[PDB]
C-alpha cells in the first residue's frame, strides 16, 4: 500500500538523476 | 565507477525483498 505507475515511475528517476527535484516520493520503506 | 553499479543493484534487490517481507506480514496478520 498508487501514484507509481510505470509512467510516473520513470519521471521519478528521470528526475532524480539530472538532479531535479521529485514531485512525488516513495511512502514505503 | 563500478560499485557503484554493485551498490545499485543489491540496492534493489535487496528492496524488493522488503515488499516481499511486507506483503506476506500484512497479509496474513
Amino acid at each position: 500500500p498508487n501514484e507509481f505507475g510505470i509512467f510516473n515511475s520513470l519521471w521519478f528517476s528521470l528526475g532524480a538523476f539530472m538532479q531535479q527535484g521529485c514531485d512525488i516520493s516513495p511512502r514505503s520503506l | 565507477v563500478a560499485g557503484v553499479f554493485y551498490i545499485l543493484v543489491g540496492g534493489l534487490g535487496l528492496a524488493m525483498l522488503v515488499a516481499l517481507i511486507e506483503f506476506c506480514y500484512k497479509s496474513r496478520a
